[PDB]
RNA sequence: AAUUGGAUUCAACGCCGGGAACCUCACCGGGGGCGACGGCAGGAUGAAGGCCAGGCUGAAGGUCUUGCCGGACGCGCCGAGAGG
């Protein structure tokens, strides 16, 4: 038949689902929001060449 | 004149302190008065996380170092003299913030 | 699509035209006239008989 | 007092502003800042049903609004999740949700 | 915002830019990317065993990283140069990547390892390690280390001295992960 | 416009192919009309000038009325074979049963040398 | 009605969940709906998209009755995609 358009169109102000990473694109898994959105197990991975130290 | 604030800040400390020394002996010699290179804080920040993707078991987890530190340097010269002190060739990886004020 | 659309009507030498032109916007757009209630073809818009 | 609020009827002239005083915190806020897109088609519903226009058996999926003075009276279909269970709404339901008269379970013994 | 987030924005920057090119430029020999960041014109530096790739095949491949490079950032004017790497057999990263093509193409275990073995200690390597963990064509989850010379020692002082290249080396009946440690001397 | 049955005049395959052509740069330099319901308003206003009419429209409704009304108006008529082989020609590369050249734009040598061609044999 | 799933002795049970009112979300109930690229037959003799108004929908021209615009190309299957 015929019908308009849909890429979703509800609300999603706030929570976790509003969220997405710039990595392995999740909504309830991790979003380390400093202006880096990734999830945990990304970070671990991404993190020597960022420049974070292991050290404690 | 114009008392400027260089206010240079780095991610590392070997980077940092070559540009605070270099900018205290180049602009030492010309039409320049400069207070002495300060030490501000690092705001040491700390990332705390979960290592595991199980979160199972124990479970060992990360501490996370990012170190900014900032050194600051008033200086009295023109907005000239400023430019041929900032030059230099800068590591990365280094901020300069410039204030101008009489 | 929807065949048949020839709802113009024809004089002989000449043409004239079935539906309502629209009182809101100018002419070029045409009213699918219900008799009491004009839809909009350019966009979509409700509008009541004048 | 029987039948709550003055009476039922001065309660359908006092609508907007009035109602607020006696009312609950919680029914006062979605009254004050409003109700949502399909809680504008059902008041053409509730207003079809008391004259004009041929009534439809009104039907809804309101949960989260709280019973005004002028809907008591029509018999109200809130859908439990699966199906819609009937609701005969009085003037001692004026303050409370509309969602708790409708379960949100299938009432059995556990065990 | 200050000065602590922007450090880390452009720390995330290099991420997104570097993890890209890699998978594009497995035919050039992907080794890295020297990042210099300006308001006038993001200036990358791609680091690859051959430049003859990276160019293109008539300048194709460089105005279409010149091109993906405006839909990520805000700098609409960024330069492409090609360096190359001065050794990428020293450069571990390149070896894996350069590894995983080869088991890409069927070559047997043992001897798509003795090679790569071969050509970096050749180049000057006090020590390497090559790991391949994976299927190993049966279906059991057994790794196979092919040990020559030094190794990384303990601590982190460990990690930094010695090189690293990680690469999936994709088949058509599983997988194969190629890791190659290198231990250059120092 | 026409059926696959009147042949009043003849159409060479060497006149329909540049009236193909010369209304192909009449949709790239000028206007032009396409989609028949609007074409049967072009003939017989006075905007159109050299009328080309494809042979294979059927259901009549605006085919019974336009082979006797413009003999009327001092316009020539032109075939095309096919909807798919106007179309094509219209300027577009999808279907056109009828098109009406309101101004050549850069066929304006070849529109008055087919337009008097078939006005001599026959409107 | 569904109480999404996985985890299970140490080493499953404040575990994946570093954030379940909608969202999340994968479960249930109800209303509504896209299928690339090729082949095949169809085309502009006007939309594939939009839309009053009732009649229907918990709402959505969504659906029917009903009447119509802006400018111009897409079903049904058959290999075979994107999605899960």
């Amino acid at each position: 038949m015929a019908k308009a358009d849909y890429n979703k169109r509800k609300p999603r102000k706030f929570g976790k689902g509003a969220r997405r990473c710039i990595r392995c694109g999740q909504y309830g898994p991790i979003i380390r929001i400093q202006g880096l959105m990734l999830c945990r197990h990304c970070f671990r991975e991404v993190a020597p060449k960022l420049g974070f130290r292991k050290y404690e | 004149m114009q008392k400027a604030r260089i206010k240079i800040a780095s991610t590392n400390v070997r980077s940092l302190d070559e540009v605070a020394n270099q900018i205290k002996q180049i602009a030492e010699r010309t039409g320049v008065r400069m207070s002495g290179p300060i030490p501000l804080p690092t705001k040491r920040i700390r990332i705390t996380t979960r290592k595991s993707p199980d979160g199972e078991g124990s479970a060992t987890f990360d501490r996370w170092e990012l170190r900014v530190h900032k050194r600051l340097i008033d200086i009295e010269a023109d907005e000239r003299a400023m430019r041929q002190i900032m030059r230099i060739r800068v590591p990365e990886d280094v901020t300069i913030e410039i204030e101008l004020i009489s | 699509m929807g065949q048949k659309w020839k709802l113009y009507e024809i004089k002989d030498g000449k043409v004239i035209r079935k539906n309502k032109f629209c009182p809101r916007c100018g002419p070029g757009v045409f009213m699918a006239d219900h008799g009491d209630r004009w839809a909009c073809g350019k966009c979509g818009y409700t509008e009541w008989k004048k | 007092f029987r039948y709550r609020g003055y009476t039922l009827e001065q309660l359908m002239n006092m609508s907007l502003e009035e109602l607020a005083r006696l009312f609950p915190a919680r029914q006062r806020r979605s009254l004050k800042r409003g109700l949502t897109p399909e809680q504008k088609k059902l008041l053409r519903k509730i207003r079809l049903a008391k004259k004009g226009k041929y009534k439809k058996p009104i039907r809804t999926h309101c949960r989260d609004m709280i019973i005004l003075p002028e809907m008591v009276g029509l018999t109200i279909y809130v859908h439990n999740g699966k199906e819609f269970v009937p609701v005969e709404i009085k003037p001692e339901m004026i303050g409370h949700y509309l969602g708790e008269f409708a379960p949100t379970r299938k009432k059995v013994e556990h065990g | 915002m200050a000065i602590e987030r922007y450090f880390i924005r452009e720390a995330v920057r290099e991420m997104l830019i570097d993890e890209f090119l890699e998978k594009e430029l497995r035919r050039a020999g992907y080794g890295g990317l020297d990042i210099k960041k300006t308001p006038l014109g993001t200036k990358v530096i791609i680091f690859a065993a051959n430049p003859g790739y990276v160019i293109g095949r008539g300048g194709r491949r460089i105005r279409e990283l010149t091109r993906i490079l405006e839909k990520q950032f805000g700098l609409e004017n960024p330069q492409i140069e090609v360096e190359e790497i001065k050794n990428p057999y020293l450069n571990a990263k390149v070896q894996a990547v350069r590894l995983a093509q080869a088991l890409e193409r069927g070559i047997h275990f043992r001897r798509a390892a003795y090679a790569a073995l071969r050509a970096i200690m050749n180049n000057g390597a006090r020590g390497v390690e090559i790991r391949l963990s994976g299927k190993l064509t049966g279906e059991r989850a057994k790794s196979i280390r092919f040990y020559q010379g030094y190794l990384a020692k303990v601590g982190n002082p460990a990690e930094t001295l010695v090189s690293k290249g990680y690469a999936q080396a994709l088949l058509k009946l599983g997988v194969i992960g190629v890791k190659v440690a290198i231990m250059p001397p120092g | 416009m026409a059926k696959p049955s009147y042949v009043k005049f003849e159409v060479p395959k060497e006149l329909a192919e540049k009236a193909l052509q010369a209304v192909e740069i009449a949709r790239d330099t000028g206007k032009i009309r396409k989609g028949t319901n609007e074409t049967t308003k072009a003939v017989e206003r006075g905007q159109a000038k050299l009328v080309i009419i494809a042979e294979d429209v059927d259901p009549e409704e605006i085919v019974a009325h336009l082979p006797p009304l413009c003999e009327e108006k001092e316009i020539p008529y032109i075939y095309v074979p096919s909807k798919k082989e106007l179309g094509a020609a219209a300027g577009i590369e999808v279907a056109a049963a009828s098109v009406a050249i309101i101004e050549p734009g850069k066929a304006r040598d070849l529109v008055e040398e087919i337009a008097m061609k078939v006005k001599e044999l026959m409107k």
